[PDB]
């Protein structure tokens, strides 16, 4: 049973975990977050939660959507790391694989910012503190694939998912990380991982699978460099649209076609029959993560604590973009379960 | 003297092109923010300096040309280099929409610019005239 | 290499030669060096006055 | 004619923002950085104040020069103190600061005709 063995190494961990989720913002409290006008109004609804005093160092006038969203991720950074220092055995690695994905993130940035000149400190200062790795300043000193891979990446835990630069030839590279590291990350949890957590991770690593192919699908679409053979190494393997659907996507010039393939899962049609694509995204992380806070005795709960924090301070951002650029009917257009 | 008819009529054009521009630029900046938000395809969760181009040469260019008193100062779109901008912020496949509608807002706050300036100079003209 | 080790934040030299013709150079640091430890010591010791 | 070039002074949102619009980082040829990032609080008044200065007086090519009305503000003396009809200045709209007529300065220059 779940409950018999969690414990010995991750009932700390887990309880930390799920008082962090307890701390994720009711709707009552966004409800709260959205009646204020300006951002000084936010920061005082906002340390009434457990955000606290987090922008307490920044002064009133010195207060920017862009300060409030860098101090909520920083709290969501500091919070992930101290759950990972308390980590250990398969706990410890399922937290790294967490962070793997920050480290494509970084990745991508570096290489982003060394073909477009950008200064290097300003690319180490706004590299993701999760996924960060010792050899990351060194990826500013070539523009090329094989002498980045060869000079640094062979030696990250990017390594395995590796098997001059401009914008296209980036992004193509950032989704086959992902596609790579998604599928080693869900490997590691089918093979490593305990019931629960194995299930609930299996649908929530299957479903960031699916929405980075739907995406790869439609925005293939209106671009004429990524052939079809390129889609198909850039859709993971490990979601519901799986084969069948990834294959249909893997083929698809036309809007219609990608509906059509996206029809055959019933968990994602209405997607692109109404609303936003990234709404239903959203709105379905935002469920699952709910969902798997009803398991008990799984690490999942990490990840979807994760996943809910990023999606809060999304929110809490957006919230500050209609206080500061007024915009107020746009105010309520966060996702919010909890 | 009907100068200072045309004068009114120049002011009511300047307030015409003040309140698109302004139009614009909020499009823009919300669409922007809604970019921020849908962040997950973002190497670092926003679309901004991150994906600043420095060796980026625009798609437009000024053209300044004089007639009579009046300056005349017009953007065209002129001056693989000069791409289009959305490919500076992984406009292939890693920005939402939104980040398409913003660009969009801004490509229109451009013309919105030139006729700005263009009635600016024009009503400096015709008041150093008066 | 020299990218290389800066983005390590290496700190770069440049050595004249491979030979004894450094020793000029060593000179030069030196006389530098003794210039800025008089100036070390004319503000040390205001501070620590 | 040789002023061909756009100049910004702007914030990084507006910055973002007229990049998308198209409005190139340097020089087509001599490769000069035409943008100046404002970063509000870091960025003290003499830094604009030279950037606004090497905009309108040392480059001889940029005939637009796009300021938000904040930064334009927040140094309103110096382009006010500024008369040359070649370089034309504009003030934009900021993402937090919407476009103030207060601060216009073809109203207030109206405003001197008392009529």
């Amino acid at each position: 049973m779940e409950g018999v063995y969690f414990n010995i190494d991750n009932g700390f961990i887990e309880g930390v975990v799920r008082g962090y989720r307890n701390g994720l913002l009711s709707n009552n409290q966004y409800i709260n977050l959205t009646q204020c006008d300006t951002l000084e109004d936010l920061k005082l609804q906002l340390s009434s939660t457990d955000y606290g005093n987090f922008l307490s160092s920044v002064s009133s006038e010195s207060l920017t959507t862009s300060l409030i969203q860098e101090y909520a991720s920083s709290k969501l950074y500091h919070e992930f790391n101290y759950i990972r220092d308390q980590s250990s055995g398969s706990t410890r690695k399922f937290m790294d694989y967490i962070t793997y994905g920050y480290m494509i993130d970084n990745v991508a940035l570096m290489i982003t910012g060394t073909i477009h000149d950008r200064d290097k400190g300003e690319i180490l200062q706004r590299c993701h503190p999760l996924g960060w790795f010792d050899t990351l300043p060194t990826l500013s000193v070539a523009t090329d694939l094989e002498s980045l891979y060869e000079t640094v990446l062979v030696d990250t835990p990017l390594a395995p998912y590796f098997k001059e630069l401009d914008d296209m030839n980036i992004e193509i590279i950032r989704n086959k990380l992902y596609k790579a590291y998604l599928e080693d990350f869900y490997n590691f949890v089918t093979e490593e991982i305990p019931e629960p957590a194995k299930e609930c991770m299996q649908t929530l690593l299957g479903f960031e699978a699916d929405r980075r192919s739907i995406n790869i699908a439609l925005n293939s679409l209106q671009s004429s460099d990524i052939d079809p053979d390129l889609k198909s190494d850039l859709l993971p393997n490990i979601g519901k649209l799986y084969p069948l659907a990834t294959f249909h996507l893997a083929q698809a010039q036309d809007f219609e076609g990608v509906r059509a393939a996206l029809a055959n899962v019933y968990e994602y049609r209405g997607f692109l029959e109404t609303g936003n694509l990234e709404d239903h995204f959203y709105q379905l992380e935002m469920e699952l993560c709910r969902d798997a806070f009803t398991q008990q005795f799984a690490i999942s709960t990490v990840w979807a604590w994760m996943k809910s924090k990023e999606q809060e301070v999304r929110n809490i951002t957006w919230i500050a973009e209609c206080i500061a650029q007024n915009q107020r009917e746009r105010i309520n257009n966060y996702i919010s379960v909890y | 003297d009907e100068q200072y008819l045309r004068l009114i009529e120049l002011l009511s054009n300047y307030d015409s092109t003040l309140e698109q521009l302004q139009k614009g630029f909020q499009d823009g900046y919300i669409q922007l923010s809604r970019s921020n938000y849908y962040n997950k395809d973002s190497l670092r969760g926003n679309y901004g300096e991150d994906y600043w181009d420095e060796t980026y040469i625009g798609q437009l260019m000024a053209t300044v040309e004089e007639k009579n008193s009046k300056v005349v100062v017009e953007i065209v779109k002129r001056k693989k280099q000069d791409y289009d901008p959305i490919l500076m912020f992984g406009g292939v496949l890693s920005v939402p929409s939104s980040l398409r509608q913003s660009q969009t807002s801004f490509k229109g706050c451009i013309p919105l610019i030139a006729q700005l300036i263009n009635y600016k100079n024009e009503i400096l003209t015709l008041v150093e005239t008066l | 290499i020299r990218k290389i080790a800066e983005s390590l934040d290496a700190n770069l030299y440049d050595v004249d030669s491979s030979n004894e013709g450094r020793s000029q150079q060593l000179a030069k640091v030196n006389k530098n060096l003794s210039d800025l430890y008089t100036v070390l010591k004319t503000t040390s010791t205001t501070l620590e006055s | 004619e040789k002023r061909t070039l756009i100049a910004v002074i702007a914030d990084e949102d507006t910055t973002t923002g007229l990049l998308l619009a198209g409005i190139g980082q340097i020089t087509p040829e001599t490769q000069e950085k035409n943008f100046f990032v404002y970063q509000e609080g870091k960025t003290t008044k003499e830094e604009i104040t030279d950037k606004f200065n090497h905009f309108t007086e040392e480059r001889d090519d940029i005939a637009i020069l796009l300021i938000n009305q904040h930064i334009a503000e927040n140094i309103r003396a110096r382009v006010d103190s500024f008369t040359n009809a070649f370089p034309a200045i504009l003030e934009i709209p900021s993402k937090d600061h919407p476009y103030d007529p207060e601060k216009d300065s073809v109203l207030k220059r109206v405003r001197k005709l008392f009529g």
